[PDB]
């Protein structure tokens, strides 16, 4: 998950990131980062549950 | 701020009324009691305080 | 608010126009088209401040555009050129309602015909 | 809602003493192509130019053309002004504004300020933004009954706005006038009446209560809404 | 500016036909289900040119209960209606013995014109409508339940059955959009039928005040 | 075009205002409190850039390369002097929505080269 | 900074802040500024050395106190405004070299991160293993305890 | 007809409703109390079901009175419950699903 | 109206006063000097365009005494004589406005510089060239 | 941290479990998070209390009458039958309509 967030940051820093409709660039970047981190949290929680 | 001022001539409190004719850039201050009248040029930043001021200044200058 | 400012702006505007307009409107009488005018409804005054001579000039430009299209594509008939130009001018007059918009539409049509001729 | 400012790249007020020769070669060539003959009166012209540059991106996004903008200028100001524009096949989208003869430059400044904000090219006022999405929840999907007699949910596009102009929006073509609604209950009362606002108030309160997944028996909500609407007007709980 | 105006006029006419039918006046099914093409055929297509003209859209209908009860619906060309045009309409209503009229205004109407409207109320009942209000039929919205105007005998039966005085019923304002749609005045009672998730159906009554 | 600056009267150092010659039809910059006049050459009295396409590199100052809290990179050498180390940061300025763009400054003293990628 | 670390003309309480992006240097000698001591970091090294620890161990005899650390320019008081311009290492482990350096330009180091806590929260054992509201609740219940 | 009315009342497909008497649990209780064997034919005449449901519907009143207003109000007040009762106590269901005596 | 006007509110003055009037009352009449105190880089046009409305609002009050006449006019208590008013205004500017800059005579240059710095900070905030200050930042507290 | 660090650690992602223990920065960020909830409680209490008082004062005298209508203190009819069905809310249950779907 940390490497994925790093990749998203690198994409945003090189202007290779496009805003989703109805969102500016910063909101899109925050959405992607929060998606990655929420998925990581859910996966780790599932592993702990198992 | 105050819009009614004491007249320098008759010393009647709040007896002076000020009219701002902005269209002609002139302020007219008149005492209701002693009927003394004074006219001064005014600007859009002017207020009844500055008309009352120009009147006091004109009085003191004329009384020299 | 905005509505109060919109009316105040209008008050500021009309008086400035009056200052910038004549006391009385020197109405230049509409020039009646010559009987040789190939412009449909040449006597119409639908579009204000539009002269028949301007329509004639625009139709001349349309004629040049159609001639360019024909010579590029080698169109056979010639009478169609005049009829097509007159029809285009009449359509433009029917659609538009202001002189500047009319002229812009005619120029756009000219550009379209030029591009079509370029295409072949 | 779309004003001119939402589609303009920049503006500028020049001093063109004669339209025959302008300050920019592109503008001069285009104008003299426009200025082939006297389609006007030369005396009733001012040398103060107002040049507006538009964004092709925004205009295409809204499917707008300089013809519509010029028509809007004509409607909002009339023939007292002079708006001309180049073809859309040019490098840039440009239009020039003049006046037929306060100073003319300050007047042009005032016109430009009003033209950018007050003049509207598209949309409804008070509606600042609109979101278009395909619902994934059945509460907003279109539920129909098939010829076989079964409930079927069809995914369809719905729009969500930031403002409320319910009466104007309901009258727009291709807008469903049966289901289109508002979350502003005072507007519902104004447009649809007291029974409509009763129902809408019930729905909004239910949404608020059940967002958490909690459940409250319907009769309590109904009693509150009836108390608020029984006198023919909206009675605030205050 | 022309096709949009034609569509607007067609929509206003359709809504007016629906309103007249709901109020008990005689209207043909073809008049109700008139397509835009039929509107352009019977009427004009270029309101800017003057065809159709708003004076050509005037409608006259007669009540089913009796032919003598008739209603006018004129559409003034003037965006704002003053007293003078109201007086013209009142004069022609006098001439034709018509006691009811609907007026559809574009921009609105002057306060003094409204005062005139309410001044001659008992003799003539002429109401006002913005065309923006008539561009859609609010009674077809899902939020609006079925409203039914009760007769005096029905109101008497209701008050006797529930042993109520008129002031004990729930209220609806005379300026309510549905009340204006049905043209009900103070003192009348409207019966509202709506579905309920607990009982299935529920009838409530509102007095016009 | 760009922004059009303001002029000051030579006689009383007050702001000059645009005026035209009705007889000659040329643009002039004339004082109000005084009667000084000047002949213009830009012929553009006003500009308003709605899109706000301004150069953020102009605002950056080379001194920022001395900030110990900025990150440093050895993968974007500058061309002016060839130094391999540089600091990078974001615009952090209003009127810049896609401001995640990075800006670079050479850390070599007395070079101060700013650039973007 | 040299003068303040030597305590010649500028007392330790004084704050000096340089805003590099701006072109302002702000110096504050006012009262009421909250500050905390931090270890000074040179190129990538603590100025605190083994000899300082040796001297402090015998502070009873050699009269070597905390004031001598401040006088030797090994520790510094930093207020919030100056903290805005500091590159702080949480522990000296941050000053070690890494395959990919994070900062490599540290100016200060924490004496110990547990000093962020107050008097009441300092008696909680393993507070970094609890939900924060529980630490907050203990911070009051400790004041209500009997002793 | 009840089904069409329900389709109008619940334009969505949500069949979950809040009603007084849990008919399914009552039928289960009746099955257990009277030792109903589902695997044998029942002695319950299907016409008995229809008439019994009609009388029961008459017996549960929310708005009393014989005038047309009272009758319509009573019909409305118990409409949903009566639809549920008729669709639960059907002769077909009573015969082939619940097998009550 | 058309542009964005900058107005300063001084202690013991119940109405806002244009900044240029305050600068004139401090003894800086020419627009060039005031702009030099407010704008340090004259090559920046955007800042210049942002200050024009303030100059336009106050272009008739071109004299120091007129400005001190104005400020005294906006005061809570109105003295009948202008001489007391310009003196009262001179008292307010010298003693009540920015005391930490100075409270003695011949300090008008320092006051002008600090007021110009304040206006410069306001302009930087307006142009988005500097972030707004945070009220909860503990460096802004004592 | 360095300036413009948008990574998980910088912006408050706690990658440790409570058993492992939080690092100092994670500890501070978690404290900020918890402070948020404490504040929310402390403010919502008064907001909700005022709302509750207003609701009660608005509906205090509404009650079921012996004719089974719901009326206020002024004897105005609020509902012709309580809940439109004339039933109390403690005796109803969730049930499914079998002929809807
Ligand atoms: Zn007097
Ligand atoms: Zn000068
Ligand atoms: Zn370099």
């Amino acid at each position: 998950a940390k490497q994925d967030v790093i990749e998203v940051i690198e994409k945003a820093h090189n202007n290779e990131l496009e805003p989703t409709p109805g969102n500016t660039l910063r909101q899109t970047f925050e959405n992607q980062v929060n998606r990655i981190l929420n998925d990581a949290r859910d996966k780790t929680g599932s592993s702990a549950q198992k | 701020l105050e819009t009614q001022f004491t007249c320098p001539f008759c010393n009647h409190e709040k007896s002076c009324d000020v009219k701002m004719d902005r269209a002609r850039n002139t302020g007219v201050i008149s005492c209701t009691v002693c009927l003394e009248e004074f006219q001064t040029p005014i600007t859009y930043l002017s207020e009844p305080v500055d008309v009352y001021s120009d009147w006091i200044d004109a009085c003191e200058a004329a009384n020299q | 608010r905005d509505e109060a400012h919109k009316r105040e702006w209008n008050l500021f505007y009309q008086k400035q126009m009056q200052l910038r307009k004549g006391k009385d409107p020197k109405i230049e009488e509409f020039v009646p088209p010559d009987e040789n005018c190939p412009l449909k409804e040449a006597s119409s005054r639908r579009i204000p401040r539009l002269t028949v001579k301007a329509r004639e000039h625009c139709l001349r430009l349309l004629e040049e555009a159609l001639s360019s299209n024909r010579q590029s594509t080698r169109t056979a008939d010639e009478a169609d050129l005049r009829a097509k130009a007159v029809e285009l001018e009449h359509e433009t007059f029917r659609n538009a309602k202001v002189a500047n918009l009319y002229k812009a539409s005619v120029l756009k049509k000219v550009a379209d015909i030029h591009r079509a001729s370029k295409d072949g | 809602h779309t004003t001119l400012r939402k589609v303009t790249a920049n503006t500028a007020i020049y001093y063109d003493p004669n339209p025959q020769s302008t300050v920019v070669a592109e503008d001069q060539e285009w104008v003299n192509v426009y200025y082939e003959m006297p389609d006007f009166d030369v005396a009733r012209i001012s040398p103060w130019l107002l040049r507006v540059e538009l964004d092709r991106k925004h205009m295409t996004d809204r499917k707008l053309t300089m013809e519509q903008i010029a028509e809007k200028i004509n409607a909002g100001f009339g023939d007292d002004l002079n708006c001309i524009f180049n073809d859309d096949n040019a490098e840039k989208l440009v239009l020039r504004i003049r006046i037929m003869n306060m100073d003319d430059d300050v007047f042009l400044r005032c016109i430009e300020s009003n033209m950018l904000t007050d003049m509207t090219l598209q949309g409804i006022e008070q509606i600042s933004k609109v979101y278009m999405h395909l619902p994934q929840t059945d509460n907003k999907k279109k539920i129909i009954i098939t010829e076989d007699g079964e409930f079927k949910a069809l995914q369809e596009w719905i729009l969500e706005t930031d403002g409320v102009s319910l009466m104007r929006v309901l009258s727009e073509k291709d807008v469903d006038p049966v289901r289109t609604t508002s979350n502003d209950i005072v507007e519902i009362f104004t447009v649809l009446g007291i029974e409509a606002v009763r129902k809408a108030l019930e729905r909004e309160l239910y949404h608020v209560i059940s967002f958490d997944g909690s459940y409250v028996n319907y009769r309590h909500l109904a009693l509150l809404c009836d108390t608020m609407t029984c006198r023919g007007h909206l009675m605030a709980i205050t | 500016d022309d096709e949009e105006e034609t569509y607007r006029l067609w929509k206003i006419r359709k809504t007016i036909m629906q309103l007249c039918h709901d109020r008990g006046y005689l209207v043909t099914q073809d008049e109700l289900d008139q397509t835009l093409e039929e509107f352009k055929a019977q009427f004009g297509d270029k309101p800017s040119e003057g065809r159709p003209r708003r004076t050509d859209l005037t409608v006259l209908v007669a009540h089913n209960d009796d032919p003598t009860d008739q209603m006018f619906v004129f559409f003034p060309e003037e965006p704002k209606v003053g007293i003078k045009t109201i007086k013209v309409y009142c004069q022609r209503m006098q001439e034709e013995n018509i006691t009811r009229a609907l007026i559809v205004v574009q921009q609105g109407m002057t306060p003094s014109a409204k005062q005139s409207l309410v001044d001659m109320a008992p003799k003539y009942i002429l109401e006002q409508f913005l065309q923006q209000e008539l561009l859609i039929n609010i009674t077809e919205h899902e939020l609006v339940p079925e409203h039914v105007v009760m007769t005096k005998e029905e109101v008497t039966e209701l008050l006797a059955r529930y042993k109520l005085r008129e002031n004990q019923l729930p209220r609806i304002q005379a300026g309510d959009p549905v009340a204006r749609y049905f043209g009900i005045k103070r003192g009348q009672v409207v019966k509202i039928i709506r579905p309920s998730e607990t009982a299935g159906r529920y009838i409530t009554y509102r007095l016009v005040q | 075009p760009g922004f059009v600056g303001i002029r000051f009267c030579q006689e009383c150092n007050n702001m000059l205002y645009p005026k035209e010659d009705k007889e000659n039809r040329i643009l002039l910059y004339a004082c109000r409190n005084c009667d000084y006049q000047q002949e213009a050459d830009n012929s553009c009295i006003y500009v308003n850039k709605i899109t706000h396409e301004v150069d953020e590199l102009t605002q950056i100052i080379a001194d920022v390369s001395q900030d110990p809290t900025l990150p440093r990179t050895e993968d974007h050498p500058c061309q002016k002097c060839g130094h391999k180390e540089a600091v990078f940061f974001q615009s952090h300025s209003a009127r810049a929505e896609d401001a995640m763009r990075l800006y670079y400054v050479c850390t070599a003293p007395h070079c101060g080269h700013r650039w973007t990628e | 900074r040299k003068l303040r670390r030597q305590m010649d003309i500028i007392v330790s309480e004084v704050s000096m802040i340089r805003d590099i992006r701006e072109r302002e240097i702000r110096i504050y000698t006012d009262a009421g500024r909250i500050c905390r001591p931090l270890l000074i970091v040179e190129k990538q090294k603590l100025l605190l050395k083994k000899r300082h620890i040796d001297q402090l161990k015998e502070r009873e005899y050699n009269n070597y106190s905390w004031q001598d650390l401040v006088a030797s320019g090994v520790v510094e008081y930093i207020d919030t405004l100056e903290e805005e311009t500091v590159m702080l290492a949480m522990t000296p482990d941050d000053l070690q070299e890494k395959e990919v350096a994070y900062c490599s330009t540290y100016t200060h180091c924490e004496i110990h991160p547990s000093m962020i806590l107050g008097v009441c929260a300092s008696i909680i054992p393993f507070p970094d293993h609890n939900q924060s509201p529980r630490n907050t609740y203990q911070s009051a219940m400790g004041k209500q305890a009997m002793g | 007809e009840d089904r069409e009315v329900l389709r109008v009342i619940f334009p969505t497909g949500d069949s979950k409703v809040v009603l007084p008497c849990n008919l399914l649990r009552m039928i289960w209780n009746a099955q257990k109390i009277f030792h109903i064997n589902p695997r044998l034919p029942s002695d319950l005449h299907p016409i008995k079901v229809v008439e019994g449901v009609k009388e029961l519907s008459k017996k549960l009143v929310i708005v009393n009175g014989d005038d047309p207003l009272s009758r319509q109000a009573q019909e409305n007040a118990t409409l949903l419950f009566n639809i549920h009762l008729r669709s639960t106590l059907c002769s077909r269901r009573m015969a082939e699903e619940f097998r009550l005596s | 109206a058309i542009g964005q006007r900058i107005v300063a509110t001084l202690p013991y003055i119940k109405q806002e006063v244009p900044i240029i009037i305050v600068f004139r009352a401090l003894g800086f009449v020419s627009d060039r000097d005031i702009l030099e105190h407010i704008i340090y880089d004259f090559e920046d046009p955007e800042m210049m365009e942002m200050v024009k409305p303030s100059l336009d609002e106050a272009f008739v009050i071109q004299e120091q005494n007129v400005a001190l006449n104005f400020i005294g006019s906006r005061g809570a208590k109105p003295g009948v004589t202008k001489e007391k008013r310009i003196k009262y205004a001179k008292e307010v500017l010298q003693k009540e406005m920015l005391p930490h800059v100075g409270v003695s005579d011949f300090c008008e240059t320092k006051k002008a510089y600090f007021l110009g710095y304040m206006v410069h900070r306001l302009l930087l905030a307006a142009l988005g060239r500097r972030e707004l200050d945070d009220r909860d930042h503990y460096g802004n507290k004592r | 941290f360095i300036k413009d660090d948008y990574g998980p650690e910088s912006r408050g992602f706690v990658e440790n479990s409570y058993l492992a223990g939080l690092t100092p920065t994670e500890f501070f960020f978690h404290a900020m998070g918890g402070r948020e909830g404490l504040i929310d409680t402390a403010v919502k209490t008064a907001e909700t209390g005022y709302i509750q008082r207003r609701l009660i004062k608005s509906m205090e005298s509404v009650m079921v009458k012996y004719d089974a209508t719901v009326r206020n203190s002024i004897n105005q009819v609020v509902q012709l039958r309580y809940g439109e069905d004339g039933l109390a809310g403690e005796s109803v249950e969730f049930q499914n309509l079998a002929t809807l779907k």
